[PDB]
RNA sequence: UUUAGAAGGAUUGCCGUCAGGAAAUUAGGUGCGCUUAGCAGUGUACCGCCGGAGGCGG
DNA sequence: GTGCGGA
DNA sequence: AGCGCACCTAATTTCCTGACGGCAATCCGCAC
């Protein structure tokens, strides 16, 4: 075929990173991207061709690394620390940095468009998601890989949509007094984190992980978004995230 | 630092946090009732490292 | 080609002694359940016969 | 191998 | 089948302990 629809469905991943500067839990939209990014770069070099621009994310369970406290807060958990390259390498207490680590059990809806979409390609997707990680974080186990036609063989959960006008549309003189007032007045969304702005101007510096490619050094930015069920769904193109890329602005939106 | 597709190629982007923002959020954060999370991980001498 | 890549939290322990819940009460008046109908796969699987398990007569 | 500097 | 009430209301008082104590260890890059 040419368009068609793919379901990962019922992913159990493993301590997958939650922190992001600001914010402690679901994991920032980027990596989710980049788990499919992977996949099709993978793909094409098993001579699979096959382009994926659209990512839909749905949420069945989760558990945060630590405990609840009495009062109903929550105390994060790390790893003890081992060794860590730099000058104190040789001793045997190393030092203990900021992190925190989430468990989540998700599914995918990609949207593919190559020469052929058909069952093979599944299995080719099969073969290539034993390899990968999502966020930093192992991958366990899933049930099937399956192709979809409407919105009526998506499985129950509750997808992650865009909420942008909820922010640019609140009472304050700044942008963080807007997100904490727009969190005060609606009580079933959440803060996170959309891609990255830049700092610096392209250029080549001294010390990349590729030293042959363009580099920028960057900041990473934040929104606001909230959850709607799959059986309360218009489309299935109003929960599908895709790249956009401005001029010194590198962003994830529903649109 | 992590790379980021643009246009067909690559960039490679090298990430800095902001620590500005951080002390603006923690402030705010003190008098309000949203849901909010202490991180104690870092000691005195870190710190000041 | 994912704020990428890495990680042993661990050993030990005596919560205890005492105690009066108690006095009073008005749940009450009404009410149309009601049309229709065939219980069984045959109602059981009986005497023998060859023949070292598998068969055949009435 | 030493001591340092601050919250 | 096709339904499954209308009205009102749910008391008052006097209190709710004195003692002691709540671990030791380790988590710092860098100039010179």
């Amino acid at each position: 075929m040419m368009k068609g629809y793919i379901l990962l469905e019922k992913v159990n991943i493993e301590n997958a990173n939650a922190f992001n500067n600001i914010i402690v839990g679901i994991p920032a939209i980027t990596s989710f991207l980049g788990f499919a990014r992977a996949l099709e770069r993978k793909l094409n070099a098993k001579e699979i061709a096959i382009r994926i621009n659209g990512v839909g994310l749905e949420f069945h369970e989760y558990e945060l690394k630590g405990y609840k406290n009495k009062r109903g807060q929550y105390v994060t958990s790390c790893p003890l620390p081992g060794s860590i390259p730099g000058q104190n390498e040789k001793k045997l207490d190393a030092h203990i940095m900021n992190q925190a680590y989430i468990d989540l059990n998700m599914s995918f809806l990609l949207e593919v468009e190559g020469p052929h979409v058909d069952m093979s390609t599944c299995k080719s997707i099969k073969s290539t998601m034993e390899t990968l990680r999502i966020a930093g974080g192992i991958i366990r186990n899933y049930k099937k890989i399956r192709l979809i036609d409407t919105l009526a063989d998506i499985p129950y959960g509750y997808f992650l949509t865009l909420r942008q006008d909820n922010l640019n549309d609140a009472a304050g003189d700044d942008m963080l007094d807007k997100m904490i007032h727009a969190l005060q007045q609606e009580d079933t969304l959440v803060p996170i984190a959309v891609g990255f702005k830049a700092l610096s101007e392209v250029g080549h510096v001294e010390g990349q992980r590729d030293p042959e490619k363009d580099h920028c050094f960057v900041e990473s930015i934040f929104s606001l978004g909230g959850f709607e069920c799959s059986k309360i769904l218009e489309d299935i193109n109003s929960c599908l995230w895709r790249y956009k890329t401005e001029e010194g602005l590198y962003l994830c939106t529903i649109i | 630092q992590v790379f980021f597709p643009v246009g067909g190629s690559y960039h490679l982007l090298s990430i800095l946090p902001s620590t500005v923002l951080n002390y603006e959020v923690s402030d705010r954060l003190y008098r309000s009732k949203i849901p909010k999370i202490r991180l104690r991980l870092l000691s005195s001498n870190a710190a000041s490292t």
